[PDB]
RNA sequence: CCUUGUUGCUGUGAAGGCUGGCGAAAGCCAGCUGGAGGCGGCAAGCCGUAUUGAUCUGCAAAUCAUUGGCGUAAGCAGGGUA
RNA sequence: GAGCCUCUAGUGGAUGUUUUACACAUGUAAGGGAAUUCGGCAAAAUGGAUGCGUAACUUCGGGAGAAGUAUUGGUUCAAUUG
RNA sequence: CCUCGUCAUUUAAAUGGUGACGCGCAUGAAUGGAAUGACGAGAUUCCCACUGUCCCUACAUGUAGACUAGCGAACCCAUUU
RNA sequence: UAGAAAGCGACGCGGCUUUUUGAUUCUUCGAUGUCGGCUCUUCCUAGCAUGGCCAUGCAGCCGUGGCGAAGUGUUGGAUUGUUCACCCACUAACAGGGAACGUGAGCUGGGUUUAGACCGUCGUGAGACAGGUUAGUUUUAUCCUACUGUCCAAACAGUUGAAGGGAGUGUGGAUUAGUACGAAAGGAAACCCACACGUGACCUCUGGUGCAGCGGGUGUGCGGAAGUGCAACUGCCAUGCUACGUCUCCUCAAGCAUAGCUGGAAGCCUCUAAGCUAGAAAUGAGUCCUGACUCUGGAAGACGGCCGGGAAGACGACCCGUAGUUAA
């Protein structure tokens, strides 16, 4: 079982952690913990992150679609 | 139970979320009505204990006066629903979440809404214990 | 002068003098009333305590009264402690008769061998031993004493009760080669069945499945976390003074009043707080299990023992028999805890609904833990 | 009262001066030069507002820390004399 | 001749123990933001230089750094103080 | 003095602040009277920013403190408490 | 609305209290620190809410007068140095008091009440004024006793229970039900579920903290790079600790006020004179914490130090290990 998959690393998250933040816009998002939510808040672009599912399969490291 | 100015006659069960706004609390108005900020002065329920400053959390009804607003509004006492908040909550299946900024809606003494069109998001919990708001909201989360 | 606003007061006196504990293993002091028209059964247990995970249930609990048509299902996550309980061994028994003074022991009977494990409890230290202690009791089996002992036994007695310990060798991580024993009472039946019974049982096993079974409510027995000494603002919840005092802002400002001259047993003041005896009653078994053998829900089909991923934090893996039960127990990991038969049944509808769990947690504790098996880890990164 | 010692860095830009424009005149407007003041921010120093802070069998029969006021001058100081 | 770091030249002892509570010098804090208290006391916030833009009143000197806003590192070039 | 004077404004709420009024216990003209600018570590009220002052406390650092070697006092004292 | 007495009760008369202010001067002038607030504990009842009842000008809803009862509650703010007062908001309700006008080697220092200075009124003046205004140093426990924990009196293993402590309190929703009851308008009465305050524990989750660990930049040192000192800044974060997190809290017996049964005195009557039944958040026990004197057992060796650790800790004490799934 899976709570879903974390909006900025790409991470999937364990049922019974993590987060939803919701915007004024209206839309509900997913993070794995406090440390991607405040990376988002600070404008950091995530394909620099190189740990994270997402740059990894930007580079082409990790086979993606 | 009805005493005093502004009764309520509309009495609903709580839930046991943290409380996030309290007495001295600015919060915005998200209904149509005219009113833009609110200051809290006051929640509906609460008996007391030494020291300690009266708390709510989404769903409970705060008493509060207008200090943004059209001329004919400002500084007077009403009521209002708290429909989101910045501070935590947990689900009893175990789900959090937290909104960007907090608000409040405004009704009558018989809980009738006041305005006709609600801004932004709403939590599920308070549309399953004051029905008249699914009907008006943004969005349920 | 009256004060002038009410307010309660800070902790309970129910439990001072708050003092130290004076030792780490509790004895069962009250036992749940006797009825002849049972069969013979144990009343009590020993455990150890492991640690903490969290498990999702299913529920459809609701007021009597709610006018909703549909059966509606939903899901509860719930925080659970896991205890291990590998088998004790039966090795002698007492009797006890009824005075104007309370209970008394008449006579203690062992059986013919005794174990290491057991004999290591009766010396003080381990390593220096002549190893000379129940060598001549055997005697008495050839002498016929233990049948003069089991009649008198027989003949004046209102209260019969077991001698266990515990196989503590088959749990290395809590380097302790001396067992635990401890006396437990038999309920059910006539003195005579009772002391049959127990005849029959002497040098042999009991597993925990004698005793307790999934749903039962029981109360746990066991000694708190300890914390040293402490102030007033943390043993008794007193609040912190004004900001700009001189002499310090935690302690009670005002001890009493001039008369009486002595200070009040009701006053808070600093001392010891933690390593305390306390009971905590109605706890639920959700869960009983083996360390080793795997299990499945009807909706998580992966097979898994309870051990997470790298085990418990200072424990490791179990091995043996276990229980789960609902919320948090006393003391940290590795004590010894009694567990007793609830002394008298519940009326309240949270302790007396089913249970059906969907998921079980086992994640690493180190750290935050994000996969469920060593097969996701490998699958996650590469090769 | 007599004889001596002691002004480093910066801001603002008075009086006086030179060009260019406007005006019938009187004299108005720009840019630059010049460097006044018991005039501003600071340094070395001199002082003593707050914390009613520390200390109160003190380091000390009046001290210490941070925070403050003035610092191109009815400013601070040694010796001789009344 | 500020604070911070180095060269020349000069420098030091009541012993061991990881050491509870309460202190005295300091750090950090979800949501709320003076509700605290006689009283925002203490703390936080603002901070240099460059440019844009600056009110009432006034003894016409001032107010004025009014207020309010934006910029600032490394590298490689043009141009010569912009 | 009566007095927390009356009316307006500031707050949800004003023994406070500012604006008006005046038979002023007992205002008032170099015993100096009245209206402003620039300047006060002077007294007082409000707003914005900001925050452990507070709700409601938690964790961590240095130095003392506990225990130990060497050195080694005083206030006070009818005392049986 | 009839009517002394549901509720009131003129004109008069008898008491109790020490929480107001007087009256008096017995104790202290080789010194008993003086108003208010903050903090914290206990007691009283003349009962505001919460539980059981009786009367009614008690239809129902809301009330009013009385009885046994002190277990649990009685709040957040604006002006003011205030106790007091007066308003706003919440509430089941926001009762009234005592303990050297409780509480300064517990704090604070706004008021009053030393020495500086202004104003008004009084005085020829020096000066006065329970008139107004502003600035004005809060010392010392290391003694005895109390109180809170700690060891010994009490070899080791298993227990016993004398006596002392004590704990859960309240609100709402749904259902009965738009029912009984009332001309109508209005409008009640268990069980179950949600919550708040209080109590005792716990870290699986989520916040917080950053001592161990990994990274980044500014000024200046070790010829450069690499490894790094000092001034200190900064992003993440194990274990642990913690609340803004999670779990927790009823059952008997004897009986108060009352309302009843049988029943004489007193052929009738009658709750009482003997005897019996129902009876409160109150009382006494159990479940919960502390643990006096005891009781049962093994064996010619036992136990303490020294050495090494922690789940325990101020120091002692407690839990453990020493030729082994021992340590490095
Ligand atoms: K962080
Ligand atoms: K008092
Ligand atoms: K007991
Ligand atoms: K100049
Ligand atoms: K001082
Ligand atoms: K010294
Ligand atoms: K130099
Ligand atoms: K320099
Ligand atoms: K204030
Ligand atoms: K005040
Ligand atoms: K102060
Ligand atoms: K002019
Ligand atoms: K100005
Ligand atoms: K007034
Ligand atoms: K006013
Ligand atoms: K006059
Ligand atoms: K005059
Ligand atoms: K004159
Ligand atoms: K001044
Ligand atoms: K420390
Ligand atoms: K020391
Ligand atoms: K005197
Ligand atoms: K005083
Ligand atoms: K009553
Ligand atoms: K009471
Ligand atoms: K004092
Ligand atoms: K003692
Ligand atoms: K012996
Ligand atoms: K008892
Ligand atoms: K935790
Ligand atoms: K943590
Ligand atoms: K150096
Ligand atoms: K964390
Ligand atoms: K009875
Ligand atoms: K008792
Ligand atoms: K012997
Ligand atoms: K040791
Ligand atoms: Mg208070
Ligand atoms: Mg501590
Ligand atoms: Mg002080
Ligand atoms: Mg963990
Ligand atoms: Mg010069
Ligand atoms: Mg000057
Ligand atoms: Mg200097
Ligand atoms: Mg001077
Ligand atoms: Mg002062
Ligand atoms: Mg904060
Ligand atoms: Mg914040
Ligand atoms: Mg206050
Ligand atoms: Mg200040
Ligand atoms: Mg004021
Ligand atoms: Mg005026
Ligand atoms: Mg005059
Ligand atoms: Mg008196
Ligand atoms: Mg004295
Ligand atoms: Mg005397
Ligand atoms: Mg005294
Ligand atoms: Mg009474
Ligand atoms: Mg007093
Ligand atoms: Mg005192
Ligand atoms: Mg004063
Ligand atoms: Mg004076
Ligand atoms: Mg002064
Ligand atoms: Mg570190
Ligand atoms: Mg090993």
């Amino acid at each position: 079982f899976y709570e879903g998959t974390c909006v900025y690393s790409g991470y999937p998250v364990p049922r019974g952690k993590g987060t939803y933040f919701v915007s004024l816009d209206d839309k509900s998002s997913l993070f794995f913990s406090s440390k991607y939510k405040n990376f988002s808040d600070k404008k950091i672009k995530a394909k620099r992150v190189k740990q994270t599912l997402m740059s990894k399969q930007f580079c082409g490291k990790v086979e993606s679609v | 139970p009805g005493k005093g100015k502004q009764p309520l006659d509309a009495i609903k069960n709580r839930y046991g979320f943290t409380r996030g706004i309290q007495v001295g609390t600015v919060l915005a108005c998200a209904d149509n009505s005219g009113a833009k900020m609110l200051k809290t002065i006051g929640v509906k329920g609460v008996s007391g204990r030494l020291n300690r400053l009266p708390a709510a959390g989404p769903g409970d009804v705060i008493v509060a006066s207008v200090v943004k607003g059209r001329s004919d509004m400002r500084k007077k006492i009403v009521l209002a629903v708290i429909i989101r908040q910045k501070q935590m909550i947990r689900r009893k299946d175990g789900v959090r979440l937290q909104f960007e900024e907090s608000a409040a809606v405004i009704i009558s003494n018989k809980g009738d809404l006041k305005g006709t069109q609600i801004s932004g998001p709403v939590l599920r919990e308070v549309c399953d214990i004051w029905p008249k708001i699914s009907s008006q909201a943004g969005s349920i989360y | 002068s009256c004060r002038n606003y009410s307010a309660p007061r800070h902790g309970s006196l129910a439990y001072c003098p708050k003092k130290r504990a004076k030792t780490t293993k509790p004895a069962i002091k009250s036992f749940p009333k006797d009825d002849a028209s049972k069969p013979v059964h144990l009343t009590g247990y020993l455990a150890y305590k492991v640690g903490m995970t969290h498990v999702v249930r299913l529920s459809t609990r609701r007021s009597k009264t709610e006018r909703v048509l549909k059966e509606t299902q939903k899901e509860v996550l719930d925080a659970v402690t896991i205890l291990e309980v590998p088998a004790m061994r039966i090795f002698g028994m007492v009797g006890y008769k009824s005075t104007v003074n309370g209970l008394k022991a008449i006579k203690t009977v062992y059986a013919e061998h005794l174990d290491e494990q057991v004999l290591a409890r009766l010396r003080k230290r381990n390593s220096r031993s002549s190893k000379l202690m129940f060598k001549l009791y055997p005697q008495k089996y050839e002498n016929g004493d233990i049948k003069r002992d089991y009649e008198l036994l027989k003949r004046e007695s209102d209260v019969v009760r077991v001698l266990a310990h515990t196989q503590v060798s088959k749990i290395p991580s809590l380097n302790l080669k001396k067992a635990h024993i401890l006396e437990i009472q038999l309920n059910g039946g006539t003195i005579e069945e009772k002391i049959e019974w127990a005849i029959e049982r002497l040098e042999k096993e009991i597993p925990v499945s004698e005793v307790f079974s999934q749903q039962d409510l029981i109360d746990v027995i066991g000694v708190t976390k300890g914390k040293g000494k402490e102030g007033t603002t943390k043993r008794f919840g007193t609040t912190i003074l004004q900001h700009k005092s001189r002499k310090g802002k935690r302690k009670v400002a005002c001890i009493g009043a001039w008369h009486p001259a002595n200070v009040r047993r009701t006053v808070a003041r600093a001392g010891q707080l933690g390593f305390h005896r306390r009971t905590a009653q109605n706890k639920k078994i959700y869960m009983m299990g083996n360390g080793k053998t795997p299990f499945s829900t009807e909706y998580d089909l992966t097979s898994k023992t309870i051990n997470p991923m790298g085990g418990f934090l200072r424990y490791g893996n179990v091995k043996s028999d276990f229980i789960m039960v609902k919320g948090g127990i006393q003391g940290p990991s590795k004590r010894v805890l009694a567990l007793r038969k609830a002394f008298a049944p519940s009326n309240l509808g949270k302790d007396n609904e089913e249970i059906v769990l969907k998921f079980v947690d086992a994640s690493s504790k180190k750290g935050y833990g994000r996969f469920q098996t060593t097969e996701e880890k490998k699958a996650y990164f590469g090769i």
